[PDB]
């Protein structure tokens, strides 16, 4: 991967 | 502004349908007349305002990212100089980028947030707020990149001490934020030990708790526990 | 208009960072523009006119479809009626792809098409024109569903007469015009055996001069029968 | 698949 951050639904 | 003369129940019901339609630039103009009707946002209302502008701004984001790679390119030693297009075409997207964070933000201090009382509301707010400052900070220079970063330090930290005060560990909006204010640490802030830090504490503590939760409610807290797993898989 | 003051070198420079960076309408006002300088377009440089506006209609197709879908649900019997939000929602996002398309129709009309000697040109934005006519026809509804069907013909039914006499059945510009006039056939005008009939001759006389290319032409010619092939596939 | 259309570059 690379980073990641919160989702929106 | 252009949706003044639309009711409140009406830009909500096309804000959901341009969503399905995948068309959110349309979504956020809706959720934005509906902030300026003046009244409170319901659990669902904010999560439409979320996903409208976090899809028009990642747009914007990856955008930015290629024109500035193509950018740096072209400022190496030995590279053919092909005059001031790139430059100006990256500053163009720039631009259009920090006037979507500036009216988030600015919907956030008039006045989402001051009227925001409960836990949940006040922290999915704060943590907006850190968010869209972290993504001016993503194309910020010198000064002003130091007071941005301050900006959003500030408001990720206002929403962690009532997020631990208020919700339990396995809340998704608490891991959420959790997760972004230790992507700021390492990618924004320069504090990669603060951030691996954080997502650790932050997972073993919502780990503990796990047990407390229906089937539904430990889909949801275990989705954004591994997305703080696969980034301490990355740091460390 | 507003790329009036910039070079036409400088809006195609431009047009290529908005295709690396997917902001195609931003491509497809940088490709307006260069139109607009009044000089002809070369091969690439239709390209990418293509390109730019074909992914801004693209998205408003899709779009379409979702809205028309739900519309059409919502007048069924028994369906819980809703109010006028689903209906004007669609009917925004077709008047803006109808403006769209009136856009690429107006920069051919004025004046793409007249200042086309070349087969190659003149075939490519006869394309166009049935193209653009034809997603016109996608959501138009009665009489003036008649008179766009009739144009969307006329302009393709003028482009296969000057391919079939000036470029050799393997071109992509013929076989793509081709392709796209037999599916104007099936799913526009109601004419299933022409569709069919079209794409399998425009197929085997195809066939019958690969033996002529070279490995890259070869390529870039089997790639498009191939388009052909699935489509018969899915109509016999 | 569904009917296709020309692609673009
Ligand atoms: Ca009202
Ligand atoms: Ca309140
Ligand atoms: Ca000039
Ligand atoms: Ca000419
Ligand atoms: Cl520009
Ligand atoms: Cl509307
Ligand atoms: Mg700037
Ligand atoms: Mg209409």
């Amino acid at each position: 991967s690379r980073l990641q951050t919160a989702p929106v639904p | 502004g252009a949706m003044g003369s639309m009711e409140r129940a009406s830009l909500i019901q096309k804000a959901k349908l341009a969503e399905q339609a995948e068309r959110y630039e349309d979504m956020a103009a809706f959720m934005k007349g509906a902030v300026e009707k003046g009244e409170e946002l319901s659990c669902e209302e904010r999560n439409l305002l979320s996903v409208a502008y976090k899809n028009v701004v990642g747009g914007q984001r990856a955008a930015w990212r290629v024109l500035s790679s193509i950018e740096q390119k072209s400022n190496e030693e030995g590279s053919e100089e092909k005059g001031p297009e790139v430059r100006e075409y990256r500053e163009k997207v720039e631009t259009e980028l920090q006037g979507v964070c500036d009216t988030v933000l600015g919907l956030l201090d008039s006045h989402l947030i001051k009227e925001a009382g409960d836990a949940e509301s006040r922290v999915f707010y704060l943590k907006m707020k850190g968010d869209y400052y972290r993504y001016l900070a993503e194309v910020a220079t010198g000064d002003d990149k130091k007071r941005i970063i301050d900006s959003a330090r500030s408001a990720y930290q206002e929403a962690m001490d009532i997020s631990k005060k208020e919700m339990p560990p396995t809340n998704p909006i608490r891991l959420g934020l959790a997760l972004n204010f230790s992507v700021f640490h390492y990618e924004i802030a320069n504090s990669p030990e603060e951030a691996i830090s954080l997502a650790k504490t932050t997972f073993d503590e919502a780990m503990a708790d796990l047990h407390t939760l229906s089937e539904d409610s430990y889909k949801d807290s275990t989705l954004i526990m591994q997305l703080l797993r696969d980034n301490l898989t990355l740091w460390t």
